[PDB]
């Protein structure tokens, strides 16, 4: 029904691991056309041969800038219709440790879309706080990026005696290594002459765009999950909601910076407000017993033997759960049918919403653009493509 | 556009107390009785918004799907302004094997809905383009992964599989590793598929005890 | 204004498999 | 500072819109038209004669004059925990006999599959291996072996540089991963003093 | 202070005599590689003391008043071919800052079956190989079951 | 002896290249909060030895589709024209010495063509271009600061020229904003922050990419040169050094502008401003 | 079983099990900063300059008249 | 003769020793093990210290190290950037997804093992791997390529 | 007129004007021609002559209509042609009047003891 | 022995994962024929044992040619010590020789890569007593009155290796085309990169250029066919073509406007290449070094080189020779004229030009 006929322009932006299409009449940007697929592993498929406990290390692997946030998503939609309440030393543990994940996205983000515009110094300067929380993570799950520490009714293991006295000893220079960061972009007129009013959104393209996280609050939304709908421990936490009203690049980055300001206070607060007691629900039957009780108890060791080989059996059903990513809003839908496999797991990725953008908001654009737009987009194809 | 930043003071509350009752007891059954011929079937879930509450799903022919979404966007009382996504469900038991499934969020009221279609492999679903922008890239995806197609759609192409891929591989007949492996030849000095072969075959394990009542 | 890089004793002074208190990490509730 | 400026702005749409249009006056975020001399001056050193570059440059000077984080590797190392996931190991008891009873819970547990085994009874009545694999460009790390096993047998050490020239030498049969467990074992057993109090 | 200097450059590198320091063929190598040159010249003779001496002769050093994860090194007595496979796990830990214990002040407890530590012989024909490998003593046909011969 | 002379000229300018993008890597680790190259050497004092002798035994690939004469040439031209700026630098006594080494820069833009019309790489084809009209635009504004320069240098005969031994040996403290603008446009020409943008030879390689260094950094220090004897009152080693060290300190702390941004800021701030600057210094110098 | 694991000889009541946890010290952790922590008068700037340059054209005229 | 040998021997000590400290491979931020290798490069680990330059083309590029992932769809690209590295070249296999597949190893659309289309002259095991362990695979990259002797072997050709 | 409308007709012969820039782009000049290449897209044609849905056939003409856009956007390489294109017909007009005497039972027996399964 | 070679230990349909049981050694493997007849072999399901002499680097890429465990790297193969030899083929029940040289060095004559290691060769093959298949490679070209020392020493050697070995197989390709050959690429490089283009005499002798991958095959082929085994096999395309035929043809294929060979008498070639030919000895050799600039390959320019009559051939190994002049096999070669888009300055190519191009230009 389509011929080619006029060939004219062409372009090829890039097998390396985004392919990009573009078009421009010049200079300017008229059509853009993305091809991903590049790193599909078709993992929701893969999930189907998997137990609960099983399948939990993919996604450690959907989004490896930010981990835990991935796997409270899918942990909350299995509690839910498992019928399981968290214990509050967990519910403080996951929050404190997803606002530290949160801090890492929103660092390492920062810092390479600065590297894209061309700044290299801050990229450098906070991967030694990044280098500090992998250390943080490796003292409490023994894996520096893919911990798989968040677990069905609470976590694998208690937080190590010592490790929040290093957690407040980095908060207590952070906000310095911050401000230090902000001096090299912010006052900087050639920062903003190149993120000012470039990829301008609005609200309602927005909302008709699923836009989530720290982009849905540049355009004066008002509107964070922790706050509307909140999840564990997050409703007792105080915290501001910083508002941007251009929807743009250096908005983008203001938000996002006074969102690390934020997850910051939620870190205190966490801290001086750590319980005492259990951080495993105490139902045997989905969650592991001790070692200790395992190797004295025959009920222990049975329910050890049956776990950790056919795990238990999620009732017939179905729910879809998400979770405020640093990245935006990300979701899973869980189908179960009554076996010790999910049937189905569909897995929502903000970045893949965002990446559709490209095409509408690089109209009218330059080249120079392209690469800021992806780096604002903060954008991984891990669970782009899943 | 909703949802804007209007109080300059911290919020302690979510939603109002009328309208959080509303959408959580009545929300359904305003739905039933508004447009009935919609409604095919009802089911309020787990409340994907809340672990707290109950929320709705939906169950419909594709023929009214495109004004069902109209209405429960542009509804003075639902106001579902975000469309999260569009996945489906395979149902080889079944006489139309595919559940394509809806999802909405309703930042005007905290609230969240489920809509889902049964529809065969040979019936077309009205894409929802014209609705919303995002249906686009969803819509190639399911196609992609399932087979579903979306009639007037702009252009309904794979994503991401292969190229030259041909097959849905989150078909449940699928076989998990599948047919053809890919590998480089020097002889032809080009990277080719080849049959699918196997150093170690995998290992399936029936763990399914003959005892679980909640099997279904 | 916070200097990064604390010298010793300052950070981690303790190597998490030397902790000079032993752990009561209860797992089970008393009810 | 956070302020725009008229003529700042890096699109088209918005230059001209505020060449002409005084809309961006109406934003307070946009700093406020000077309004005598000295102002006049102040915008003038504000936008000619840098002053803005100028932080940023000193405060990446005083970098320079300040100390680095930078380590001699290989003669120095960083700081790891006990709970480390590293190379997959094979422990013994004190006398000399493996721990593994071939259960084969990590098999059944590892969603890698990257365990291979096959087992019968030895000629003294004890159950013990016959064929103990794991492949270690399959194996994932992730520690769920370790977690599963309820006789401490099979452990990731805290070895962590073993990488080869070929890929063949990574295929870890039963012999490697025991001479590995004889290697490490002190250092396994010492994080276990530690990790018991956790695990 | 250079008489300290020398001496702590004489006892690091382990040699009897700056002359016969500078004349020996692993200063030369040090002429070509900077990472053991600075270990010979910077690190070992700064403010610090010595913790103790492995079987394979390499050399502990600790030094309390460097920032955290630099207060400890270790300088490898095989000045051609340094590697980090040699060091012995009871020095392991220390070294990676896992734990406080090292030989000087902790009395581990040593199995009958422990096999020390050494290098890597990796990239080798003697390196390990599977048992159905080319390069194993005796090929393996790995069949289940046993062929009938006439 | 003339031959021996460019020789002798020429050592210390491919060593001291060498040193300077070794140094600006480690003293971009240095405001980095890093050591940098360490182990290549003596406090990795060997890194742009081995860096050049391995380029040197890397295999040169040629495109079959194009014309592999003007690819090999390009790098050499620019080379040549590094070489000949060093050379009328230091050996040389035109009367238009300034103006000789500024239309010499000018010749510089065709490498970067010469290789984007080269291979079939469309970003090429693009980059070329905006690099090329970036270092067009700002020879003018050269140009007019020499212009404003030279309504001062006099010999003692009383004929006005621009040989260098003649310039003043004392700073020129009235012509600073003239000098802060020259230095600007200076950054501009060598494709530094905040106008590095633009790379071209992204299909070179070898001795080739190494040939496009050494142009790129000989001319760097050519207009150090240049900036030294202008404006600092003499030409001497320790101001090449600052000036390399100033610029690395700019390099490590700025991003870069966008190309129709720096377009309208060379078009609208700095040349008309070199225009009235020169304007000024005519109408005073009467 | 936890009995066995916590419990300490004598122990009258499962109550009185200790627990030794990472916990936060007594009164909790010291405020930390969390907001942005932030020149030359233009006219004694602008004031400077100008004398630098009047000071280059004064030398520039006596230098003239010397050439 | 003797001396002639010597002066060979001595002249691919110095080859090696050229080649093995200026090695500079291509980025590939194909999945995880980027990130490591990110973090590699920075100021704790400093890649660049070790002679270590991260090259836009292949044609100035030494050697690949694969962090990440590779799909059927991502192979015909990978063994394009490969059949655009020049000589002499080298191949650094970096996580078990590069290994053999690791967690993917039964996926329809993953090449199992970068080996099924390159050749890899180093395997550094770990999912990820530690910077600390690409540090010392490339190191041990490095010792292999001490041994090397060319000129040797061309006059005994 | 013709059975479901004769899309199927029409399907070929877009994909037949279609054809020459094909040929034309991925150098094909020295291979074949534009008759044997239909001819190599009409025997594509005839993997499906009897289906009896309408449903199907339209399908079934959408993902060829995806995959020859595939074609025209270069996205499956030169590799690609020589892999399903032009080798398959040197095999096919190759292979002519083999000298095999032996049924394809007897074929099979003396080949494995399973079928072979895939191409 | 008969077809237990090839079917007795066969598991799987063939493919990578699948087991041939075939164990080989083959010498020259890193070579460009070697390299296609082990990618060729090992594809099937075969272990495969590659010694070396040289560098790693030129020999990595066979590392991927093979599966885990089934690519044998022997570095530092001394072809004077009979050890690595020994060692080489200790599990391998088939052998295959493709080490060949064509200048001489003074580190090694003719004699000394064609007559005596390949004789030593067969003599530890016999004395293995478990090697089925013992594969021997030598020119068509090979005859024991040549004048050419290198075709005369390939007949010694073939001669030596069949009395040695009775049921060893012995190969005699002519000129064989590659992406990488010794038959096209200097061919190129005399006709471009250099100023005009000897041809020896009328340069009318006959040859029967061959391909690679047809003689991959053939190596299959004869590894199926346990007749063939004793024997000696001929491999040569379809066609029948002189060296003018050839450089005509190369000349259209390169579009090249100017004929820049010349033909002269074989005494002038002889002077042109006799001061480097008395060098050729006490010389660690050079590189960029043509095998045309010899006296034997004079010699061979004036004899025809092609199958003899009644010789066995592709045919008998029911193998149809693919073409040569045209086809994928040309393709490689049209590479260095990229297949032609813009390329020169040709207008005798208006042939397969585009319709309206050529009403643009009016012919
Ligand atoms: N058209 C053709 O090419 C024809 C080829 N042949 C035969 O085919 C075989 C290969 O042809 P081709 O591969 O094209 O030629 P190549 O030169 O490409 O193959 C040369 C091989 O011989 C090895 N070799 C030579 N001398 C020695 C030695 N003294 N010690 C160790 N290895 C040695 C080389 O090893 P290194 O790489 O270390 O030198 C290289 O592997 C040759 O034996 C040739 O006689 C027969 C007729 C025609
Ligand atoms: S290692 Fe442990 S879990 Fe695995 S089979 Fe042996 S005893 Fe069982
Ligand atoms: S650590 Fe994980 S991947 Fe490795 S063997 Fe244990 S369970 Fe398997
Ligand atoms: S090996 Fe593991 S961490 Fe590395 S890319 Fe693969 S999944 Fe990610």
């Amino acid at each position: 029904l389509t011929p080619a006929k006029v060939n004219n322009f062409t372009l090829n932006f890039g097998p390396q691991v985004l392919r990009l299409v573009l078009e421009m009449q010049g200079e300017i940007i008229m059509r853009a056309d993305p091809h991903i697929g590049l790193l599909h592993r078709g993992t929701e498929k893969l999930l189907e041969y998997k137990t609960y406990l099983q399948g939990l290390p993919y996604f450690d692997r959907l989004d490896y800038v930010s981990m835990m946030c991935m796997e409270h998503s899918y942990v909350l939609a299995i509690e839910q219709l498992l019928n399981v309440s968290v214990p509050l030393r967990g519910q403080y543990i996951r929050v404190l440790f997803s606002e530290i994940t949160r801090v890492l996205n929103h660092l390492l983000a920062i810092t390479c879309h600065s590297m894209d515009v061309g700044a290299l110094t801050p990229f450098l300067w906070a991967f030694e706080e990044r280098e500090k929380l992998f250390e943080f993570y490796e003292r409490v799950s023994g894996a520096r990026m893919h911990a798989a520490y968040f677990r069905v009714g609470g976590v694998s293991q208690d937080l190590p005696i010592g490790l929040l006295r290093d957690v407040y000893d980095w908060a207590r220079q952070f906000a310095s290594r911050l401000d230090e960061m902000e001096e090299l972009l912010t006052g900087n007129r050639i920062w903003k002459e190149r993120t000012v009013d470039v990829g301008t959104i609005t609200a309602q393209m927005a909302w008709d765009w699923g836009c989530s996280g720290p982009i849905l609050r540049a355009s004066g939304i008002d509107w964070d999950l922790r706050k509307t709908q909140p999840y564990d421990a997050y409703g007792k936490m105080q915290f501001n909601v910083p508002i941007a009203g251009h929807g743009d690049c250096y908005d983008r980055y203001l938000v996002r910076l006074q969102e690390m300001r934020e997850s910051l206070r939620i870190i205190y607060q966490c801290l001086n407000e750590m319980p005492d007691g259990l951080y495993k629900s105490p139902d045997g039957k989905v969650c592991p017993p001790s070692r200790s009780t395992m190797k004295q108890s025959m009920e222990a060791l049975i329910h050890h033997f049956k776990l950790y080989t056919e795990g238990f059996h999620v009732p017939a059903g179905e729910t879809y759960r998400a979770v405020e990513a640093p990245k935006g809003e990300f979701g899973v839908y869980l189908v179960s049918r009554g076996g010790n496999r999910p049937y189905r797991c569909k897995i929502r990725s903000p970045g893949y919403a965002h990446l559709q953008m490209t095409d509408v908001i690089s109209r009218g654009a330059m080249l120079a653009d392209v690469v800021t737009i992806i780096g604002t987009l903060d954008v991984v194809f891990g669970e782009i493509d899943r | 556009g909703y949802a804007y930043a209007r109080k300059t003071t911290d919020k302690d509350y979510i939603a109002s107390e009328h309208m959080q009752a509303f959408g959580n007891t009545q929300l359904t059954d305003y739905i039933i009785k508004t447009v009935p011929k919609f409604v095919k079937m009802a089911v309020t879930g787990p409340a994907q918004s809340s672990v707290l509450y109950q929320e709705p799903t939906i169950y419909t022919t594709p023929e009214s799907l495109v004004p069902l979404m109209v209405f429960l966007r542009d509804h003075t009382n639902t106001q579902f302004k975000c469309l999260l996504d569009v996945t489906a469900v395979d149902f080889p038991e079944r006489a139309a094997r595919f559940e394509v499934v809806y999802h909405l969020l309703s930042p005007r009221w905290n609230n969240r809905i489920r809509v889902k279609v049964c529809v065969d492999e040979v019936t077309a679903v009205p894409t929802l383009c014209k609705v919303f922008n995002t249906a686009n890239w969803f819509e190639r995806e399911t196609w992609d992964m399932f087979g579903v197609f979306f009639s007037g759609h702009p252009d309904l192409r794979r994503i991401l599989t292969d190229y030259g891929f041909t097959g849905h591989p989150l078909r449940k007949d699928f076989p998990m590793t599948g047919y053809q492996e890919v590998r480089y030849d020097y002889g032809k000095k080009r990277v080719v598929s080849e049959p699918l072969e196997l150093t170690q075959e995998f290992r399936y394990f029936d763990f399914n005890s003959p005892w679980e009542t909640l099997n279904r | 204004f916070e200097h990064y890089l604390p010298m010793g004793l300052e950070y981690r002074k303790f190597s998490p498999g030397t902790q000079p208190v032993k752990a009561v990490v209860p797992h089970d509730s008393p009810k | 500072g956070t302020e725009r400026r008229p003529g700042e702005s890096g699109a088209w749409k918005q230059i001209e819109r505020q060449r002409y249009a005084s809309d961006w006056e109406n934003d307070p975020t946009f700093k406020r038209t000077p309004k005598n001399l000295a102002e006049v001056l102040d915008d003038s050193a504000s936008m000619l004669l840098l002053t803005d570059v100028w932080r940023g440059m000193a405060y990446t000077l005083g970098a320079f004059f300040d100390k680095k984080v930078t380590i001699m590797y290989p003669f120095e190392k960083g700081q790891l925990s006990p709970r480390f996931r590293g190379e997959h190991a094979l422990r013994r008891y004190p006398t000399g006999e493996e721990r593994c009873i071939a259960c084969k819970l990590c098999e059944a547990i590892c969603p890698a599959q990257a365990i291979t085994i096959e087992a019968e009874e030895r000629e003294d009545g004890s159950r013990r291996t016959t064929r103990y694999d794991i492949d270690m460009t399959k194996c994932i790390y992730c520690g769920f072996c370790q977690e599963a096993c309820p006789v401490d047998a099979i452990v990731e050490g805290p070895n962590f540089e073993f990488s080869t020239e070929t890929r063949e030498e990574l295929l870890y049969d039963k012999q490697k991963l025991l001479e590995n467990g004889d290697k490490w074992e002190t250092e396994i057993a010492t994080n276990l003093r530690t990790e018991s109090l956790y695990r | 202070s250079l008489s300290g200097y020398f001496s702590r450059l004489l006892e690091a590198s382990g040699k009897k005599s700056v002359g016969s320091f500078f004349a020996s063929w692993e200063f030369g190598k040090m002429l070509v590689d900077g990472n053991l040159a600075h270990n010979v010249l910077v690190r070992a003779t700064g403010a610090g003391r010595l913790v103790g001496t492995d079987y394979n002769g390499n050399r502990y050093y600790e030094n309390e008043e460097a920032a955290y994860g630099r207060r400890r090194w270790i300088v490898y007595k095989d000045k051609f071919d340094y590697n980090p496979t040699t060091i012995p796990p009871e020095w392991h830990g220390w070294l990676n800052y896992i734990n406080d214990y090292n030989p000087t002040n902790t009395q581990f407890k040593q199995p009958t079956y422990q096999i020390e530590a050494s290098m890597t012989k990796t990239g080798t024909q003697t390196c390990y190989n599977p048992k159905g490998s080319w390069f194993s003593a005796k090929p393996r046909n790995w069949r289940k079951y046993e062929s009938w011969t006439p | 002896m003339i031959v021996a002379s460019i020789l002798i000229l020429i050592v210390p300018v491919l060593l001291s290249v060498a040193m300077f993008t070794l140094a600006e890597r480690t003293v971009m680790a240095s405001m980095q909060r890093r050591f940098g190259p360490q182990v290549s050497g003596i406090s990795g004092l060997l890194q742009p030895f081995w860096d050049g002798l391995k380029l040197g035994v890397k295999e040169p690939v040629l495109p079959d589709s194009s014309s592999a004469g003007a690819f090999a040439a390009s790098p050499m031209i620019s080379f040549v024209l590094s070489q000949v700026a060093w050379v009328g630098i230091c050996i040389s006594d035109a009367s238009f010495q300034g103006l000789v080494i500024m239309a010499i820069s000018s010749l510089a833009v065709y490498g970067v063509m010469l290789a984007g019309w080269a291979s079939n790489s469309k970003y090429a084809f693009l980059g070329c271009l905006r690099s090329v009209a970036l270092m067009v635009s700002y020879e003018l504004s050269l140009g007019a600061a020499l212009l404003s320069i030279g309504l001062f240098v006099t010999d003692g005969t009383g004929m006005k020229c621009l040989n260098f031994a003649e310039m003043p040996t004392t700073p020129q403290y009235a012509m600073l904003p003239l000098c802060l603008i020259f230095l600007v446009c200076i950054l501009a020409e060598t494709k530094r922050d905040p106008f590095d943008l633009p790379g071209y030879n992204v299909e070179y390689s070898s001795l080739g990419f190494a040939l496009f260094f050494i142009a790129e950094y000989a001319n760097m220090a050519v207009m150090s040169a240049i900036a030294s004897i202008y404006f600092l009152g003499g030409f001497s080693a320790l101001k090449i050094t600052a000036l390399f060290f100033a610029f690395v300190w700019t390099r490590g702390t700025l991003p870069r502008y966008r190309y129709d941004q720096f377009m309208r800021l060379g078009w609208k701030a700095f040349l008309p401003l070199t225009l009235a600057f020169f304007a000024l210094h005519a109408s005073v110098a009467i | 079983t936890e009995v066995l694991k916590r419990g300490f000889p004598g122990m009258k009541s499962v109550k009185d099990m200790p627990i030794v946890q990472d916990a936060p010290p007594p009164g909790g952790f010291p405020t930390i900063r969390i907001e942005r922590r932030l020149g030359p008068t233009g006219v004694a700037i602008f004031a400077g300059l100008a004398a630098i340059m009047g000071y280059g054209f004064y030398k520039l005229h006596e230098q003239r008249q010397e050439k | 003769a003797k001396g002639l040998e010597f002066v060979v021997s001595k002249v691919d000590n110095v080859v090696n020793w050229a080649r093995a400290g200026s090695i500079w491979p291509m980025t590939f931020g194909l999945a995880c093990c980027a990130v490591e290798m990110m973090h590699a490069g920075a100021s704790r680990y400093d890649l660049d210290r070790y002679g270590i330059i991260f090259r836009p083309s292949p044609r100035q590029s030494d050697a690949m190290i694969v962090a990440g992932t590779l799909t059927n769809k991502m192979a015909p690209a990978l063994r394009k950037v490969y059949d655009q590295m020049p000589e002499p070249k080298w191949v650094v296999s970096m996580g078990s997804c590069a290994n053999g597949g690791g967690y993917y190893h039964y996926s329809y659309a993953v090449v199992r093992g970068c080996d099924r289309v390159v050749p890899v002259d180093v395997y550094v095991p770990g999912c990820p791997p530690t910077a600390e362990g690409l540090l010392y695979g490339l190191l041990q990259l490095q010792k292999k390529i001490y041994r090397s002797k060319t000129t040797q072997i061309w006059y005994k050709k | 007129k013709r059975l479901f409308g004769g899309a199927a007709r029409h399907f070929y012969f877009e994909i037949c004007r279609c054809l020459p820039f094909i040929q034309r782009l991925h150098k094909m000049e020295e291979m074949v021609s534009l008759k044997e290449l239909r001819a190599i897209v009409k025997e594509k044609f005839k993997e499906y002559k009897d289906v009896k849905d309408g449903r199907v056939v339209d399908l079934l003409i959408f993902k060829g209509r995806e995959e020859i856009e595939t074609y025209l956007l270069m996205h499956k390489q030169r590799h690609h042609v020589v892999t399903e294109v032009v080798e398959p017909y040197y095999a096919k007009q190759r292979a002519v009047k083999k000298v095999t005497t032996n049924s394809p039972f007897l074929d099979s027996f003396l080949s494995s003891g399973y079928a072979a399964i895939g191409v | 022995y008969s077809s237990t070679l090839m079917t007795a230990d066969k598991l799987g349909p063939g493919g990578r994962s699948s087991v041939s049981g075939i164990t080989a050694t083959v010498f020259g493997a890193n070579g460009f024929l070697g390299s296609y007849i082990v990618n060729e072999l090992a594809k099937r399901g075969s272990q495969v044992v590659c010694p070396f002499r040289s560098t790693e680097n030129e020999a990595m890429h066979l590392k991927q040619m093979g599966d885990l465990g089934q690519i044998v790297l022997l570095p530092e193969l001394d072809i004077r010590n009979d050890d690595d030899i020994k060692r080489a083929i200790s599990r391998s029940n088939v052998i295959i020789n493709c080490v060949g040289m064509r200048l001489q060095t003074k580190n090694w004559s003719f004699e000394d890569v064609h007559v005596d290691f390949p004789k030593r060769l067969a003599k530890l093959a016999a004395e293995t007593g478990q090697v089925q298949r013992l594969i021997h490679f030598s020119d068509m070209g090979a005859d024991e009155n040549h004048k050419s020392l290198r075709m005369r020493t390939k007949a010694v050697g073939d001669k030596e290796v069949l009395d040695a070995f009775p049921d060893a197989t012995i190969v005699r390709p002519g000129d064989i085309v590659g992406i990488e050959d010794h038959f096209y690429n200097y061919l190129i490089y005399q006709l471009t990169l250099t100023v005009f283009a000897p041809v020896v005499e009328s340069g009318s002798n006959k040859i029967q250029p061959t391909y690679v991958l047809d003689v991959a095959d053939a190596v299959a082929a004869l590894l199926r066919k346990p007749d063939t085994a004793g024997k000696t096999l001929y491999l040569g395309g379809p066609e029948v073509l002189t060296m003018r035929e050839v450089y005509d043809l190369l000349l259209k294929t390169l579009r090249i406007y100017r004929d820049d060979t010349v033909h002269l008498p074989a005494w002038a070639v002889k002077a042109m290449y006799k001061p480097f030919d008395s060098v050729r000895r006490m010389l660690p050799g050079l590189p960029m070094t043509s095998p045309l600039a010899t006296e034997d390959y004079v010699e061979e320019m004036l004899r025809d080189k092609v199958v003899p009559a009644g010789a066995l051939g592709y045919a008998d190994l029911g193998i149809v020779p693919q073409k040569v002049t045209d086809g994928l096999a040309i393709e490689p070669v049209r590479h260095a004229r990229v297949g032609g888009y813009r390329w020169g300055d040709m207008s005798a190519v208006a042939k397969d030009i585009p319709e309206s191009v050529r009403k643009y230009y009016n012919i």
